[PDB]
RNA sequence: GGCUUGUGGCAGCCAAGCGUUCAUAGCGACGUUGCUUUUUGAUCCUUCGAUGUCGGCUCUUCCUAUCAUUGUGAAGCAGAAUUCACCAAGUGUUGGAUUGUUCACCCACCAAUAGGGAACGUGAGCUGGGUUUAGACCGUCGUGAGACAGGUUAGUUUUACC
RNA sequence: UUUUUGGUAAGCAGAACUGGCGAUGCGGGAUGAACCGGAAGCCGGGUUACGGUGCCAAACUGCGCGCUAACCUAGAUCCCACAAAGGGUGUUGGUCGAUUAAGACAGCAGC
């Protein structure tokens, strides 16, 4: 059963610049520019006026289930160039104290002590993700960019760097976890 | 501090060795080696400062019959030592001890060489002369 | 010790999940069928054991 | 070797019950569905103008239904140890007493001492302890000659240059 | 093929009716005594049977509709060279019932 016509839309903000060609979508805002590649997906992206129109022809249920997929993907590199995106961290330990060490522009960080193990841990952040020990809340990090991708992603490969092993997770609760995913 | 490093095997099983304590025991027959993986048809073997697995062929009847560990302290295979001079004693030797490498005796008779003296601190009480 | 607020974070990642119970395979809470192809997505699942 | 798989071995489904509580952490009664050809049978298709018939030794390669080693999930997983399960055959899996043994059993070491295939791998590669010619002894059986998937001891292992 | 006895079963053993092989090539089934087609003097032309028409390889990448997506070597043609019970919120059809503009469902809000 493929319907003739699936079709989705959303209203693209007034201070933002929005150029699609060939489902490449290109957004630019106050924050920067963001661009992502859609070629992937067999929909028709239009714009009309401002709006962002896409459509599915004959498309089975997998297919028209890309629509709004796309639409949620567009939608967050608006926010991301117009508010940003900010994730916090909390490190979370029973005895021993976990030690981070903020480097190379807030680019890099190094968790020490995780556990008591002696082992350093290395983390880059990703392309425009900084990194930023906040101060108003105890042991606590904060990651701030424009790509929500990015950003989250630079947040798990924290999160997966501190995995307690050969322990009792249920009991041995140590590690670095995401505690809010909010926007500058 | 550092590990011993390796010297030439002298002592392979089925070998006897003289006992040089003063436990009763005259002689020791070994049977196993500690730490041995080993190979197919291959014996294992023992150096000194190796503990061994042995049973008293020749002694108080006490300490007949039985398995019991030991540490070899002489072997007449020569060994090269670091410095490039190889070294050899007279005689096999070894004395009782157990499990956690304590001395089942109290004295020493001749010396012992000077890498089980490291490697078993209660052995080098005891000891006369460490060479 | 870890104070209330953090270990209950910490237990949204390692104690509340759904285990398969072809699979064992780690679920979300609100699962309702295993993700995983070696068990063919078995619907058969059950709540990850607490601490007593 | 081939067909078959009763038997042997390995695996799944249902959930009465066990598990202090609690069907399903770990187990699975009563039933029921399969896989395997490393068991033994069934058959008698190939070979009786002959495919050398036990085991060990030696040597290579292959399998996975994983004993140890690498990475993980689960637990009635605090730790330590252990158990269940997943990807996984890359590397390793030993020294001995007794027995011709295969099998087994014990001592000891080890990270571990997993299981199998290759004409039940491998005798113009060995060995010949056993089995399975002729000598000989015992026991039982037979009037006897002799018989015994009963015991015992001695008994020629050929040829490559195609 | 079918009826049929013994046997867990067997490319096992034994009967019933017919055909076939053996004694027989030829086309098809990659390959095969028995399956499918078909039986034959030596030749030319024409047309077919079974089976086929992406290449191997003579004949369409012919004209149409749908289904499937296999990160297990997806699957691919009588005999025939295997697979089961039991499962999937994979996807596609169908059957019965329930709810809904008097406002359902999800979320949100204070029934
Ligand atoms: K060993
Ligand atoms: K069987
Ligand atoms: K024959
Ligand atoms: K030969
Ligand atoms: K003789
Ligand atoms: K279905
Ligand atoms: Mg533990
Ligand atoms: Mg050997
Ligand atoms: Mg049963
Ligand atoms: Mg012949
Ligand atoms: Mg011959
Ligand atoms: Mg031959
Ligand atoms: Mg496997
Ligand atoms: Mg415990
Ligand atoms: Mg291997
Ligand atoms: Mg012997
Ligand atoms: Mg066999
Ligand atoms: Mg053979
Ligand atoms: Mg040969
Ligand atoms: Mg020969
Ligand atoms: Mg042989
Ligand atoms: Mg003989
Ligand atoms: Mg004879
Ligand atoms: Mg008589
Ligand atoms: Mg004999
Ligand atoms: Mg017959
Ligand atoms: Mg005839
Ligand atoms: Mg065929
Ligand atoms: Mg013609
Ligand atoms: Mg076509
Ligand atoms: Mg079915
Ligand atoms: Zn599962």
């Amino acid at each position: 059963m493929k319907t003739i016509l699936s079709s989705e839309t959303m209203d693209i903000p007034d201070g933002i610049t929005i150029k699609v060609k060939a489902k490449q979508i290109e957004v630019e805002g106050p924050r920067g520019k963001l661009t992502r590649n859609f070629k992937h997906l067999n929909l028709d992206f239009q714009l009309i006026k401002k709006k962002l129109k896409i459509d599915a022809w004959f498309g089975s249920r997998k297919t028209t289930a890309a629509i709004r997929t796309a639409l949620s993907h567009v939608e967050n590199l608006i926010t991301g160039v117009t508010k940003g995106y900010r994730y916090k961290m909390r490190f979370v330990y029973a005895h021993f104290p976990i030690n981070a060490s903020i480097s190379g522009g807030n680019k890099s960080i190094e968790i020490r002590n995780f556990l008591g193990e002696k082992k350093v841990r290395k983390v880059d952040m990703l392309d425009g993700v900084t990194v930023v020990r906040s101060e108003k809340v105890k042991d606590e990090l904060v990651l701030d960019g424009n790509d929500i991708e990015l950003v989250s992603r630079s947040a798990a490969l924290i999160n997966q760097k501190c995995h307690v092993k050969n322990k009792d997770i249920r009991k041995f609760l140590d590690g670095i976890y995401v505690s809010e995913k909010g926007r500058i | 501090a550092g590990n011993k490093f390796r010297m030439s095997l002298g002592l392979p099983v089925a070998a006897t060795v003289n006992c040089a304590d003063n436990t009763g025991a005259k002689n020791l027959y070994i049977i196993s080696v500690k730490g041995i993986k080993g190979r197919l048809n291959r014996l294992p073997s023992a150096c000194v400062g190796d503990m061994v697995m042995a049973t008293v062929k020749k002694g108080k009847p006490d300490l007949r019959k039985k398995v019991m560990p030991a540490v070899i302290v002489r072997q007449r295979k020569p060994w090269r030592r670091k410095d490039g001079v190889f070294m050899y004693f007279e005689d096999n030797a070894g004395v009782i001890v157990n499990p956690k490498g304590e001395m089942k005796g109290s004295a020493i008779t001749g010396p012992i060489g000077k890498e089980c003296a490291d490697l078993w601190p209660r052995i080098a009480s005891a000891a006369n002369a460490i060479v | 010790i870890i104070e209330p607020s953090l270990m209950a974070l910490a237990r949204k990642y390692n104690q509340e999940k759904m285990i398969c119970r072809k699979c064992y395979a780690r679920l979300h809470p609100r699962a309702v069928n295993c993700r995983k192809r070696k068990c063919g997505h078995s619907n058969q699942l059950r709540p990850k054991k607490k601490i007593k």
